[PDB]
């Protein structure tokens, strides 16, 4: 789901 | 492709009442990624609910969302004046996002027949080679109405157009304008110009007419 | 977060349109930007979107082959291009960006569209700019009167009465698009019959694109 991409992005850029 | 069905497409309710709006999906919506938006005439839509039931800060807590799978509901606990608007659901649980066709929540009021008025062409316009005849159906409820043009009692087709205003914010009525357009030469071939109106508030069709 | 779009545009059938959307506030690069259109009187339709940092576009099958969405991180601007335009592409096009949770605008993305541009009306037509003729709808306890604003292009036209002093009982109708490809609209007002002697009624019509500004006195 393309709509989930930014959430993963947000998570991996915190750490 | 997920088809979202919002049915009914209109709901007539009174201020202070509860409203529950249905969104049914043709297939299960992934992770309940179902949003609801409000749109008023002339404005961009505004997000009310996301993830089926989450509400942004800023959004009135009289809006709540529920459901999962294929069966979703927007609830408005008590309708304020500004809640009369169009509501759309949207799924984004697949890369192909889709919207429902919208449900218009409008103000229910007592039935009101149109006041009907017919306007012949202006002499100004007639000088220019064209004749437009206008029929006004004013301040009626509910929205459903019909007008038929007759010229020397012959039913007209293809030479008229109409539009309807938004529900009036003060009296909750609608109005409709229809224009019949002919060349001046064709206009001058006939005598009687009539608009015939049908509406729930009229026990039989009303005709206004003039004789050229 | 605010999205500001480019202005209304008239395009010829078969042409391509480009609409822009400048974001300011929050992060441009890591949030999903979509385009959603609405044909006049119809519903919202999602067209596609882009995640700029990744240059990952996602297009509705219905527009795959006609659409290009791009993002320019140097200006925080997103672009919709739509080709091979046809009358049915006449619509308001909105950009919209996903919301975020919590305080500020750098929170966790929610997918759903919290932030909307003001919209851009794209009218697909072969018509040329034309100012309307303004014709009285003369009045015959209550009388109706109005003005017919006929044959203009493109939208919009605005109408007031007595320079904005008369609003009660005024109905200004949506324009209809005639077979000529020119628009026409009507504005009416109802008033007490006895005011027709004592009071002047003037419709103030404004069509900026043709600079038609007519103040038509309507009388019995």
């Amino acid at each position: 789901n393309w709509f989930d991409i930014t959430n993963w992005l947000w998570y991996i850029k915190k750490k | 492709e997920i088809v979202l069905t919002q049915s009914p497409g209109t709901q007539s309710l009174s201020p202070g009442e509860r409203a529950t709006l249905s969104c049914r999906a043709s297939q299960s919506v992934g992770n309940n990624k179902l949003a609801w938006y409000q749109q008023r005439p002339g404005q961009a839509p505004r997000l009310l609910i996301y993830g089926a039931s989450s509400r942004p800060s800023g959004v009135a807590d009289r809006f709540s969302g529920s459901g999962s799978g294929t069966d979703f509901t927007l609830t408005i606990s008590r309708l304020e004046p500004e809640d009369f608007a169009v509501y759309y659901c949207q799924q984004y649980g697949q890369s192909l996002s889709t919207f429902g066709q919208g449900t218009k929540v409008e103000v229910k009021r007592t039935v009101a027949a149109p006041s009907v008025f017919i306007f012949p062409p202006s002499d100004e316009q007639l000088k220019s080679g064209t004749a437009s005849v206008v029929c006004l159906l004013n301040n009626f409820y509910p929205r459903e109405a019909k007008v038929q043009w007759k010229v020397d009692n012959a039913l007209q087709s293809g030479n008229s157009q109409e539009s309807v205003t938004e529900q009036d914010s003060k009296d909750s009525t609608y109005s409709l304008s229809s224009t019949l357009t002919l060349s001046k030469a064709d206009y001058e071939k006939h005598k009687v110009y009539a608009c015939e109106v049908t509406h729930q508030g009229l026990s039989s069709p009303v005709t206004k007419s003039f004789n050229r | 977060v605010q999205l500001v779009q480019s202005g209304a545009e008239v395009k010829r059938p078969g042409s391509s349109v480009t609409v822009s959307c400048k974001a300011s506030g929050g992060s441009f690069s890591t949030y999903a930007l979509s385009w959603v259109r609405q044909a006049p009187g119809r519903g919202l339709e999602w067209m596609g979107g882009v995640i700029p940092l990744l240059t990952i576009t996602n297009y509705a099958p219905r527009f795959q082959g006609r659409i290009t969405i791009t993002a320019d991180r140097s200006t925080s601007t997103a672009y919709l291009e739509l080709n091979s335009l046809r009358p049915e592409d006449t619509a308001v096009y909105y950009c919209a960006r996903e919301g975020t949770t919590g305080w500020g605008w750098l929170g966790k993305p929610i997918g759903a569209f919290a932030h909307w541009g003001q919209g851009t009306l794209v009218t697909v037509s072969s018509a040329s700019t034309k100012g309307p003729s303004v014709f009285p709808l003369a009045p015959s306890g209550t009388a109706a009167l109005g003005c017919l604003v006929k044959d203009y292009f493109p939208e919009p036209v605005t109408v007031s009465w007595n320079s904005g002093a008369l609003t009660s009982g005024v109905h200004t109708f949506p324009a209809v698009l005639q077979s000529s490809g020119l628009y026409s609209l009507s504005s009416v007002v109802t008033v007490p019959s006895s005011s027709l002697g004592t009071q002047t009624y003037i419709c103030n019509v404004n069509h900026k694109p043709s600079n038609t500004k007519v103040d038509k006195k309507v009388e019995p």
